[PDB]
Order: C-alpha cells, then structure tokens, then sequence
C-alpha cells in the first residue's frame, strides 16, 4: 500500500532534511 | 555507532555541554538514523532535567543500535510502486505538485515548509517534473 511506503519515505526525507540543515550550517 | 562528526555543537550553541531533550530526534537524524517521532519517544520514555549530555546520547544511541541502524536500511525499490501510484505515463517521472501533494496530503503529512526545504536543490525539469528515482537515491544517500 502507499500510505505505508509514502511514511517510510517521509521518515527518511525528514532525515535529508536535517542532514541538509547542518551541512549548510 | 553514528560518529557526533562535530554535530553536538550545532545543536549546543549556548555552550551548556547538553542539548534541548525535544533537539534529540533531530541530533539522531543530523548523525545519519532516520527515526519516526514514536521512536525517539520510545527512547527517552525507557534518569533522563531538560536536557541531556553527549555522554547521556551516545548511551542511549548504544543500547538502541539495532532499533536505530534499522532505521537506516531503506532501499530505491521500497518507494517506486507509490511513486507509480503518481506516474502518469511511465516515465520516470512525477510532478512537483504531486510530489508535494504525496508528502503533505499523505501518510504523516509533511509540512508544506519541510517540502520546501526538501526541494531546495531537487532538479525540476521544463515540464515542472523530477525523476523519482534519482529523487529518491538522494534522500537515502548516507
């Protein structure tokens, strides 16, 4: 199912996200 | 097992040698885990003040290894079928409006500004469309 993969996938992109962050800090 | 790599010190600019307790979901995501919200409240839920020291974090880190490193084993393939879900013809692609749509609309409903930081450097092509999967090999790259 998608709601699944789709809160697989936003678990890691907040990841990204924070990983992103710090770099550009 | 994710080394600090002089992260600690981002999250401390206040020189307290500690960081805010709300700060350690994101601390364990900036050292490389991706954890669900649930998780990390699982974590510190299990002598944890407002705050917790590097040593406290690298202890918790250490009896979570397995929980924590699980979090760090998605794979391309686990996202393409809902990717699909959004492919119109089969090309590969999908539009940043889906794109959006998928990560605020769905599942736990990202913020439109976590969306716009998440875009920040994703290529959109003449026709408003990323390539999902070169999209997706970039969010897992460690």
């Amino acid at each position: 199912q998608i709601s699944q993969a789709i809160k697989y996938l936003q678990n890691n992109i907040k990841g990204f996200i924070i990983r992103q962050r710090v770099n550009d800090e | 097992t994710r080394a600090n790599k002089d992260i600690f010190t981002l999250f401390d600019k206040k020189g307290q040698g500690a960081i805010a307790k709300d700060s350690l979901g994101d601390y364990l995501r900036a050292i490389g885990y991706n954890p669900t919200n649930q998780l990390v409240q699982d974590i510190i839920n299990a002598s944890l003040a407002s705050s917790l020291t590097l040593d406290q974090i690298t202890g918790l880190i250490e009896v979570n290894e397995k929980e924590l490193d699980a979090t760090t084993k998605a794979k391309t393939e686990d996202f393409v079928k809902a990717f699909q879900v959004f492919d119109k013809e089969s090309t590969g692609k999908v539009s940043v409006g889906d794109l959006r749509y998928m990560l605020t609309g769905l599942g736990e409903k990202l913020t439109d500004a976590e969306v716009d930081e998440l875009l920040k450097g994703v290529e959109v092509d003449s026709n408003g469309e990323i390539d999902y999967k070169k999209f997706i090999e970039d969010v897992l790259r460690q």
